[PDB]
RNA sequence: CUGACUGGGGCCUGUAGAGCACUGAUAGGGCUAGGGGGCCCACCAGCCUACCAAACCCUGUCAAACUCCGAAGGGUCCCAGGUGGAGCCUGGGAGUGAGGGCGCGAGCGAUAACGUCCGCGUCCGAGCGCGGGAACAACCGAGACCGCCAGCUAAGGCCCCCAAGUCUGGGCUAAGUGGUAAAGGAUGUGGCGCCGCGAAGACAGCCAGGAGGUUGGCUUAGAAGCAGCCAUCCUUUAAAGAGUGCGUAAUAGCUCACUGGUCGAGUGGCGCCGCGCCGAAAAUGAUCGGGGCUUAAGCCCAGCGCCGAAGCUGCGGGUCUGGG
RNA sequence: CGCCUCCUAAAAGGUAACGGAGGCGCCCAAAGGUCCCCUCAGGCGGGACGGAAAUCCGCCGGAGAGCGCAAGGGUAGAAGG
RNA sequence: CGAUCAACGGAUAAAAGUUACCCCGGGGAUAACAGGCUGAUCUCCCCCGAGCGUCCACAGCGGCGGGGAGGUUUGGCACCUCGAUGUCGGCUCGUCGCAUCCUGGGGCUGAAGAAGGUCCCAAGGGUUGGGCUGUUCGCCCAUUAAAGCGGCACGCGAGCUG
RNA sequence: UCCCCCGUGCCCAUAGCGGCGUGGAACCACCCGUUCCCAUUCCGAACACGGAAGUGAAACGCGCCAGCGCCGAUGGUACUGGGCGGGCGACCGCCUGGGAGAGUAGGUCGGUGCGGGGGA
């Protein structure tokens, strides 16, 4: 018995995996937001940055655009480039918009 | 090893596949006799028309 | 004395149509079915009457992934 | 009370090539063994019509050993109607589940109306430990009429047996008996031709 | 007499006979058995016919247990018709019985009250029949 | 060299079988809405149901258009064997587009037709050439280039017709069964087993006893064991049913069942297997092809030998293809 | 008498009969594209008019609902709202 | 864009009947007759033993069901015959089967006698005349030991009738 | 390289239903508010934002139990490719290779990849 939680998910993972693209993962919690960049391929994470690990400040949603602006400094450094974005359940907006904006303006492409 | 057939019993009025086994070992007149090396392709012949052939393993 | 019914259709000549380690080019037909029985694996489109075909050059493979259902793929020669 | 009968350890013989011979493929198992054997057809019978899956066999193997077994499992030939592989369950100290006779003690009083005593089940399944298998479980049938029943609930156990099954379950009823009166209303009781469960714009 | 009360289809392709029973094979109700020796269509015209006559010979007393059931739809043209214009009507209903299965058993009754209405009942069928009893092997399956 | 067929390997499938989880069917039991019925009520609830019966559970089953399962096989692709009147490509010339029998898998029909319609195969067609099957396109054997007064076999045969055994060893059958049929019926005969009852003396025969409650009932017009069923209970017993049959208008009578005397060893009922008996009537004259056959010249088991074709071999020849 | 679905059909494809059963000769300006969100039938319990069945609350419920129309296949990790 | 060109690969833009007044080319590729195969239907005989018969299952009977034989019915199929296999009934002449109508021999009987019933054996011989109708069949009259039932291309038209 | 937790996959119920127990430092969750972004065919329930007083009550994670569910041999059988017999048939046998389904024994209260965070 799934819950619409699980059902959106589902959801739009799926048709991001379609179009074979690395995927920007995002995940958000109440305090914190992770964000690692999978190849589904091999099942295997190539890059990951997170506010946990970074020790990051207040504000949840600078606190995104910082670990955003992150996540894509540790990629070029890999050749990463082209990505695509995994909103989960999470509507793109608010904590979640702030860090695909701050891989943007690292220049991470999607 | 080497496979000594012989046709003993004639291959008229059984299906086509195995008149055509008999024309994969060679054998067109009864009572003839080849001798073939022992492999698994020839020996699968030999054994869908065994009902018709008397074989012998020899040298 | 007379029947009622007498009729039926053009057969439709369903099924796979490439199986498994065979070489197809792009394009190639794999499956014809109604519905998803296989679905559309990597490199595998999926047409509006659920036809599946290759999108590269390659080598057909099968996978039962369970509750899944099961999937055509290409590999890429 | 208890049962002997020799067995013998089988290999690659054929069971047609058994059975011809007059003897009785069979296997025997339990957690740590597994063991192709044949017994004498006439002498197993002899005892399983005795025994059954009610009473334990012991099996004298010709390696010395003496097995304490229950006949799990028979498996006849449908045609013929003849014995054709037996299954012997090797018990051991831990408890195991089985069949036990029920002796449904006593003349119902649906009985002794005209009725009839449905036995329905004429023995009960049950988990208990090997030293504590009971002749049989006897059952008061003698308060029923037609159509009275009783239960595996009414079931009274003896000592350090457990009842395996749902007390749910039905075990024994008094029905009417057959009866040349009915053969007015039956021959004469009206019966319609068969109405066709719909396809299409019926359903 | 016994058919269906109501069908998913009404008319049913002939088939075949070949084998023993599927199941069937084992006394499971009363203390005595009739079972077919060899494969037929029978009706419930027949089973009938050999229901009623052991009640006949039981008078007051016993139980009788029927376990084959004519659920299998009987085909005929109409008389003097030429072949073709369509299937035969439905005419009757029959048990597919073959070798092997016990048709009638009884219950609550001497042994030759039931080896005497079985056999009466045996020769109201179309096959050959035997009369068996329950044993520790029906007990066991 | 890519072919039919064959080996390995992958992928595909929903049949045979089976199963009841879905769609339906389905016998009995349990439990239990709904009604019907019988009590008590109109103050509205209640109680009983050997009544019909939902859903659920149990036991047990059925299905082309049901499937939780699910083969053997089959299709296809890769690598390998496969040099064949194999295969592929381009062109010229056709004929055929009435099939039929048989085997297996189905539908139709009536688990009818030398019936009909499909599937896989086969033969005839075109092998109505040859051997066997009495005779006979398609059952068995076998693919006829020609010649030989040579040899080996195939099916089938080896008493005479009629080529080769009146061949060898073990059994069965007495019906000319063999040499055309079924439900069913039977002290046919042989062979296995299963229970009783018996030298605490059986069975057969020769001998008695077979009784009391009791002409016993829910019972009717007779119902006394012997016209329905819902009775089988005691007693003297050595034994003997409130009765296995004949008898009756009901009885009574004879008798079994059951005990005692006589002799002195077996006796009685189930069942299964082999081979036979009945069931068995149709039209020109009979007949297994004929004669004729009985420890077979019949049937089952195991052998040795021979006979047997245009199959195979030997000798010679022809023609085409291939290699010298 | 053309077309679609199922069975016959012998687990590739194909396969006949005056064999067994049903449907089509339309429809939709959204019942189409896409983005976003949402999950059914049914059962039990609870609730004014309110019923077997309207709408409301809770718990159980993998799909037995839905997908215009026949049937099959497909399908809620949506093709359904 | 104009097709129930729906006989749906759609002969014309445009089309229904009848022939016992008939014809030709073909077919036993296909009906009608007879035969053949089949035997549902038909006739006959069995198995079972509910029940009837005052009593008594079986003198005579046989519920519900089951097994066959025959090849006289009504049919199925389409195998020889369509460069012809003449077709109902009658007459004539028969010959055969036996599931026997009579005559002969029997068993059982609910066989007193006489006379019947029922089954078994038996195909040697016999089995009438007339009214009606095209009739076969059937009904009727008068008799009789009896007034049998079937096969032979529903025997028999190079034998007759029509 | 080991333990716990947060992510995200693979295997596709040996992973599930139920019952009992356990975890809050950390992470996660509920939680505290509804100013702001954003939101309710009504509702800050959802989605969303700003937060950190409390609580592991719900959820989740981790363990335990075999009542249900799920998985499930060995043996034997059905059936069968190919090869042979038998019956008037319905149908029935033998040889060789293949071999279910049911049921029985029994197994199961998950295993594993990668990246993070913490601890030894
Ligand atoms: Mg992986
Ligand atoms: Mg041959
Ligand atoms: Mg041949
Ligand atoms: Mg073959
Ligand atoms: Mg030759
Ligand atoms: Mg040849
Ligand atoms: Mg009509
Ligand atoms: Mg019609
Ligand atoms: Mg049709
Ligand atoms: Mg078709
Ligand atoms: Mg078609
Ligand atoms: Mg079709
Ligand atoms: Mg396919
Ligand atoms: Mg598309
Ligand atoms: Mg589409
Ligand atoms: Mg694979
Ligand atoms: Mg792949
Ligand atoms: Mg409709
Ligand atoms: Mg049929
Ligand atoms: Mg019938
Ligand atoms: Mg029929
Ligand atoms: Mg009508
Ligand atoms: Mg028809
Ligand atoms: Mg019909
Ligand atoms: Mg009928
Ligand atoms: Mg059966
Ligand atoms: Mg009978
Ligand atoms: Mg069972
Ligand atoms: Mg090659
Ligand atoms: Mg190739
Ligand atoms: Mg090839
Ligand atoms: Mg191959
Ligand atoms: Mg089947
Ligand atoms: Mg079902
Ligand atoms: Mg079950
Ligand atoms: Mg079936
Ligand atoms: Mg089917
Ligand atoms: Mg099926
Ligand atoms: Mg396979
Ligand atoms: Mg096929
Ligand atoms: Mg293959
Ligand atoms: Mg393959
Ligand atoms: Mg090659
Ligand atoms: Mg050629
Ligand atoms: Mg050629
Ligand atoms: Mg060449
Ligand atoms: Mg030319
Ligand atoms: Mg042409
Ligand atoms: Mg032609
Ligand atoms: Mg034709
Ligand atoms: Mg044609
Ligand atoms: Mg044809
Ligand atoms: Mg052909
Ligand atoms: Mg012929
Ligand atoms: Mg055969
Ligand atoms: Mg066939
Ligand atoms: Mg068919
Ligand atoms: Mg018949
Ligand atoms: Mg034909
Ligand atoms: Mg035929
Ligand atoms: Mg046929
Ligand atoms: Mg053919
Ligand atoms: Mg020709
Ligand atoms: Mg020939
Ligand atoms: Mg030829
Ligand atoms: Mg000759
Ligand atoms: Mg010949
Ligand atoms: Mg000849
Ligand atoms: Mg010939
Ligand atoms: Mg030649
Ligand atoms: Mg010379
Ligand atoms: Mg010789
Ligand atoms: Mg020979
Ligand atoms: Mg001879
Ligand atoms: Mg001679
Ligand atoms: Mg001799
Ligand atoms: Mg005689
Ligand atoms: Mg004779
Ligand atoms: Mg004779
Ligand atoms: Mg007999
Ligand atoms: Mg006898
Ligand atoms: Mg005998
Ligand atoms: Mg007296
Ligand atoms: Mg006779
Ligand atoms: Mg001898
Ligand atoms: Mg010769
Ligand atoms: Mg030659
Ligand atoms: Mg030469
Ligand atoms: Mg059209
Ligand atoms: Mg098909
Ligand atoms: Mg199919
Ligand atoms: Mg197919
Ligand atoms: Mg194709
Ligand atoms: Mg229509
Ligand atoms: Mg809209
Ligand atoms: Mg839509
Ligand atoms: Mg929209
Ligand atoms: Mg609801
Ligand atoms: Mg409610
Ligand atoms: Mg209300
Ligand atoms: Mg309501
Ligand atoms: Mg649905
Ligand atoms: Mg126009
Ligand atoms: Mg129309
Ligand atoms: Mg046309
Ligand atoms: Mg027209
Ligand atoms: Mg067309
Ligand atoms: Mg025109
Ligand atoms: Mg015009
Ligand atoms: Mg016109
Ligand atoms: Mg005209
Ligand atoms: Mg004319
Ligand atoms: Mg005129
Ligand atoms: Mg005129
Ligand atoms: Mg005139
Ligand atoms: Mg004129
Ligand atoms: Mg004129
Ligand atoms: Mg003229
Ligand atoms: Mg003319
Ligand atoms: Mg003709
Ligand atoms: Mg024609
Ligand atoms: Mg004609
Ligand atoms: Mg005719
Ligand atoms: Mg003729
Ligand atoms: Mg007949
Ligand atoms: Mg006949
Ligand atoms: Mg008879
Ligand atoms: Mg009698
Ligand atoms: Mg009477
Ligand atoms: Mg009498
Ligand atoms: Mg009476
Ligand atoms: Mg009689
Ligand atoms: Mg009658
Ligand atoms: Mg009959
Ligand atoms: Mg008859
Ligand atoms: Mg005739
Ligand atoms: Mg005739
Ligand atoms: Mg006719
Ligand atoms: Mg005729
Ligand atoms: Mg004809
Ligand atoms: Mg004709
Ligand atoms: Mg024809
Ligand atoms: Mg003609
Ligand atoms: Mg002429
Ligand atoms: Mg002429
Ligand atoms: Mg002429
Ligand atoms: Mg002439
Ligand atoms: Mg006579
Ligand atoms: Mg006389
Ligand atoms: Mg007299
Ligand atoms: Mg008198
Ligand atoms: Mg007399
Ligand atoms: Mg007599
Ligand atoms: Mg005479
Ligand atoms: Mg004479
Ligand atoms: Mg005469
Ligand atoms: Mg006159
Ligand atoms: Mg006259
Ligand atoms: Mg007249
Ligand atoms: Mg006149
Ligand atoms: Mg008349
Ligand atoms: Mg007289
Ligand atoms: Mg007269
Ligand atoms: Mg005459
Ligand atoms: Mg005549
Ligand atoms: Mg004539
Ligand atoms: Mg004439
Ligand atoms: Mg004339
Ligand atoms: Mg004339
Ligand atoms: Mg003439
Ligand atoms: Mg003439
Ligand atoms: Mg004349
Ligand atoms: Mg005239
Ligand atoms: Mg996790
Ligand atoms: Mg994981
Ligand atoms: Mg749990
Ligand atoms: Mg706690
Ligand atoms: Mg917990
Ligand atoms: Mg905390
Ligand atoms: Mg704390
Ligand atoms: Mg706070
Ligand atoms: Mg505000
Ligand atoms: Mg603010
Ligand atoms: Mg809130
Ligand atoms: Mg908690
Ligand atoms: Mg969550
Ligand atoms: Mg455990
Ligand atoms: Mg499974
Ligand atoms: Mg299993
Ligand atoms: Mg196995
Ligand atoms: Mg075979
Ligand atoms: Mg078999
Ligand atoms: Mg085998
Ligand atoms: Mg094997
Ligand atoms: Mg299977
Ligand atoms: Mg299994
Ligand atoms: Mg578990
Ligand atoms: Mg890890
Ligand atoms: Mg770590």
């Amino acid at each position: 018995r799934l819950t619409a939680y699980e059902r959106r998910k589902f959801r739009v993972r799926n048709r991001i995996k379609r179009t074979g693209r690395l995927r920007l993962s995002v995940f958000r919690s109440l305090k914190h937001i992770y964000a690692q960049i999978i190849d589904d391929e091999k099942g295997v994470t190539l890059v990951s940055a997170s506010s946990l690990a970074l020790k990051l400040k207040g504000n949840k949603t600078e606190v995104a655009r910082q670990v955003g602006r992150a996540l894509a400094e540790k990629a070029l450094a890999l050749g990463i480039k082209q990505v695509a974005f995994d909103r989960g359940p999470y509507k793109y907006h608010g904590r979640v918009k702030a860090l695909a904006e701050g891989a943007r303006e690292g220049g991470l492409e999607f | 090893p080497r496979l000594k057939v012989k046709l003993v019993k004639s291959p008229i009025g059984y299906p086509k596949d195995q008149k055509a086994a008999l024309k994969a070992l060679g054998l067109r007149r009864l009572q003839q006799e080849r001798v073939l090396e022992d492999t698994p392709a020839i020996r699968g012949n030999v054994e869908k028309v065994a009902h018709l052939v008397r074989v012998e393993v020899v040298e | 004395g007379s029947t009622r019914n007498g009729r039926d259709s053009q057969a439709k000549r369903l099924g796979v149509k490439r199986y498994e380690g065979q070489v197809v080019r792009a394009g190639n037909i794999l499956v014809r079915q109604r519905g998803t029985r296989f679905k559309p694996g990597k490199n595998v489109g999926m047409g509006r009457d659920f036809t599946l075909f290759a999108l590269v050059d390659g080598v057909v493979e099968f996978q039962d992934r369970g509750r899944l259902g099961r999937y055509v793929h290409v590999r890429p020669l | 009370m208890e049962y002997r009968l020799k067995a013998y350890y089988r290999e690659g013989e054929k069971p047609s090539a058994l059975r011809r011979a007059g003897k009785l493929p069979g296997v025997m198992y339990n957690r740590h063994l597994n063991r192709k054997v044949y017994v004498d057809l006439v002498e197993f019978d002899k005892v399983f019509r005795q025994a059954s899956i009610h009473h334990v066999i012991v099996l004298e193997l010709p390696d010395g050993q003496s097995l304490p077994t229950l006949v799990r499992q028979v498996n006849l030939d449908k045609r013929r109607r003849r014995p054709e592989h037996v299954d012997f369950f090797v018990l051991s100290d831990e408890p195991v589940e089985m069949y036990v006779p029920l002796r449904f003690v006593g003349t119902p009083a649906g009985v002794r109306a005209g009725g009839v005593l449905q036995e329905i089940h004429r023995d009960i399944l049950v988990k208990v430990s090997p030293r504590n298998i009971p002749e049989f479980i006897e059952v008061d049938v003698s308060g029923l009429e037609i159509g009275d029943s009783l239960h595996a609930s009414d079931l009274k156990l003896p000592p350090g047996v457990e009842l395996a099954v749902s007390p749910e379950e039905t075990i024994a009823a008094v029905v009417p008996p057959e009866d040349v009166e009915k053969l007015a209303e039956e021959a004469a009781a009206e019966v319609a031709e068969p109405e066709v469960i719909k396809k299409g714009k019926e359903e | 007499m016994l058919m269906p009360r109501r069908m998913k289809y009404r008319k049913q392709q002939r088939g075949r006979l070949k084998g023993a029973t599927k199941g069937g094979d084992y006394v499971a109700f009363g203390d005595y058995g009739l079972v077919a020796l060899e494969p037929a269509w029978i009706t419930a015209q027949q089973i009938e016919a050999a229901r009623v006559a052991m009640v006949r010979h039981f008078r007051r007393g016993g139980k009788i247990f029927i376990r084959i059931f004519p659920d299998k739809p009987y085909t005929k043209k109409p008389l003097e018709v030429r072949m073709g214009k369509g299937k035969g009507n439905v005419e009757g209903y029959v048990a597919v019985v073959k070798p092997g299965r016990v048709m009638f058993e009884v219950a609550g009754v001497t042994e030759e009250q039931a080896m005497e209405a079985l056999r009466i009942a045996g020769h109201k069928l179309p096959i050959k029949t035997k009369i068996v009893r329950r044993d520790a092997y029906d007990e066991a399956q």
